[PDB]
């Protein structure tokens, strides 16, 4: 069986009123934050991030910080708009291109440095919109050769952040069968009617648990107390994360998102459940 | 002193706590709920997940247990929770079918009460049915079989057994005019004039550090006694750094209206609450006194 791990990864980026990265890791209640989100990419060259109006220019020093108090900051690509697509092995690898040379390692002076010499610990996918001949294979497959534990680099974290519903569908399945995603993040917060944490869920964690047991699964829950789909702290305590941690495979307990929980406090005692 | 003799005393059915078979087999925990404590819940073993794991397979070790401790001790029992959307097997949400539903439903109600009848002083028949803007949320039972669940549940609890004070039971019912509030006693107002045997309104009262004030808990009970329901209860209280001007204002909400029977506090120590970083109970990590438990001695005394 599992257990609890103490594991919580936070979303930021989505409200330019959440504060800023460093005061998100300044508060000690998360072991990674996802900023996001990559919201443009696709096969003419064209990439674009969207941090919703936060200050860019605080942004690189705030992960360098981040990363000195040992929380390492990964970036989401996709999110809920309509402006991004992976239609080709070339286009995937243009991309890794551009995240590689624009936000880790790699250096080359045709690609900007939005945030200077700060270099990402992850990336996550979130990929609402798809198609089955999108190739997110191809990225993760090159991303995951920079996954260094041990040796010269550094770790890099390859997530994705999944709808509750299982299977996924095909572009998400396709990038996963690579078999070296470290950790998915199941919503589990989102409105739909058979697959929330209000009816349906658990049935849905059994699904992705079994299917992928190499990867370490995260219960996306929503920080919002207003929210149709929240659990209450003791529901989390006596049912989520019981339940969630019978699986060898448990990870940890993923939250949306930075704006919801600075007004709510739900990681000061979601921490200790996780 | 004993918080249930004194608000017995102070004419009140019972001043409870939650346990289970591991808690009452500690003999520190096991000796104060000896003391202090006229009502015992189940915190886990009566419900659904640990009742019938599978359908039609019952599994009853657990709480027999606490039943037998309650009865041996001469205390009564809240029986925790028939219908509710968590801790529920998965078996239960993957049914498809609302007359599925309904025979799942009713038997599993007919079978748990039924083996109980007249050991169980109160039942929580529906559990946090209600969203915090008033809706119904949307579990298996909600979205299968609409509102007339509450009325089956009801109607199916009352006959197994006839003695059990039947109620409905949810948190944030802290502040009157609260949309969630406002829902329950709205809809338990309607459910009565119709007939559905609801006994009581279960008023789960989990305070955290970013709450209503306890000063609106006296009005927000009364706004559930109002309805016409014959009983109201503070089913769950816990009070984020215990406070005892907090736990007064609690104990004056249930001492000033007539149709409350009793307090529940959600345990015993703090080290053993769902939330014990934040100190909620009136017993310290060494099952010592705290400060509300002797200002409720005081109030009572
Ligand atoms: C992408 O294309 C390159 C060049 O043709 C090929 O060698 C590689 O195997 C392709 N990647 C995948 C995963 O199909
Ligand atoms: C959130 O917790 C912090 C301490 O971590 C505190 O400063 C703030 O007031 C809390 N917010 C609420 C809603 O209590």
């Amino acid at each position: 069986a599992g257990g609890k791990t103490g594991q919580v990864t936070v979303f930021w980026g989505r409200n330019k009123a959440e504060g800023s990265l460093r005061e998100a890791c300044d508060s000690g209640m998360y072991t990674m934050v996802t900023m996001s989100f990559l919201d443009v990419f696709g096969a003419n060259g064209k990439y674009h991030l969207d941090l919703s109006g936060h200050d860019l220019s605080s942004v690189g020093a705030d992960i360098k910080h981040c990363q000195s108090k040992g929380v390492p900051v990964s970036l989401s690509i996709g999110g809920y708009g309509t402006g991004y697509s992976l239609p080709s092995n070339r286009s995937a690898l243009d991309l890794f291109d551009h995240l590689w040379n624009s936000y880790f390692g790699g250096s080359k002076p045709s690609v900007p440095r939005p945030f200077g010499d700060a270099w990402l610990d992850g990336v996550d996918l979130f990929l609402e919109h798809g198609t089955p001949a999108d190739r997110y294979d191809v990225l993760a497959l090159e991303l995951a050769k920079h996954n260094i534990r041990g040796g010269p680099g550094k770790p890099l974290h390859l997530t994705a952040t999944v709808r509750c519903g299982y299977p996924p569908a095909a572009h998400v399945g396709r990038a996963l069968a690579t078999g070296i995603f470290e950790r998915v993040h199941v919503r589990t917060y989102e409105s739909d009617k058979w697959c929330n944490q209000n009816l349906g869920w658990e049935g849905s964690w059994d699904k992705w648990t079994a299917a992928y047991p190499a990867t370490r699964f995260y219960v996306g829950l929503t920080a919002d107390d207003k929210s149709h789909q929240w659990v209450h702290p003791k529901n989390v305590y006596y049912g989520v994360a019981p339940v969630a941690q019978k699986k060898d495979n448990y990870g940890g307990i993923m939250l949306w998102d930075r704006y919801f929980d600075k007004q709510t406090n739900y990681s000061s005692l979601i921490k200790y459940y996780a | 002193a004993s918080l249930n003799d004194l608000f017995v005393a102070a004419g009140k059915s019972y001043f409870g706590t939650c346990s289970d078979q591991a808690l009452l087999q500690n003999s520190q925990n096991e000796a104060i709920v000896a003391s202090q404590f006229g009502v015992i819940t189940p915190e886990n073993s009566m419900k659904w997940d640990a009742l019938e794991p599978s359908q039609g397979n019952f599994g009853w070790s657990g709480a027999d247990y606490l039943v037998d401790y309650a009865t041996q001790h001469n205390k009564k029992v809240r029986g925790h929770t028939l219908v509710w959307h968590s801790q529920l097997p998965s078996w239960v949400s993957s049914i498809g079918d609302a007359n599925t539903l309904r025979s799942v439903m009713t038997n599993h109600i007919n079978e748990v009460v039924g083996r109980y009848k007249g050991k169980i002083m109160h039942w929580d028949v529906v559990n946090e049915i209600f969203n915090e803007d008033g809706t119904f949320r949307n579990s298996v039972f909600y979205n299968l079989l609409g509102e007339d669940f509450v009325r089956i549940a009801f109607e199916t609890a009352r006959a197994a057994d006839p003695d059990a004070k039947l109620y409905i039971n949810d948190y944030n019912l802290d502040s009157a005019s609260y949309a969630k509030t406002q829902a329950m006693a709205s809809y338990v107002k309607k459910w009565l004039a119709e007939g559905v045997p609801i006994d009581g309104i279960g008023s789960q009262a989990h305070y955290s550090s970013s709450h209503w004030s306890s000063t609106e808990a006296a009005g927000a009970l009364s706004s559930l006694a109002n309805t016409g329901v014959s009983e109201v209860a503070i089913t769950e209280l816990d009070i984020a750094g215990a406070a005892s001007s907090d736990y007064l204002n609690l104990l004056n909400a249930c001492l000033n209206e007539q149709k409350c029977v009793g307090i529940t506090v959600w345990g015993v120590s703090d080290k053993d609450s769902w939330r014990a970083s934040d100190s909620p109970l009136l017993f310290d990590g060494n099952y010592q006194p705290k400060d509300a438990y002797n200002a409720i001695v005081n109030a009572l005394s």
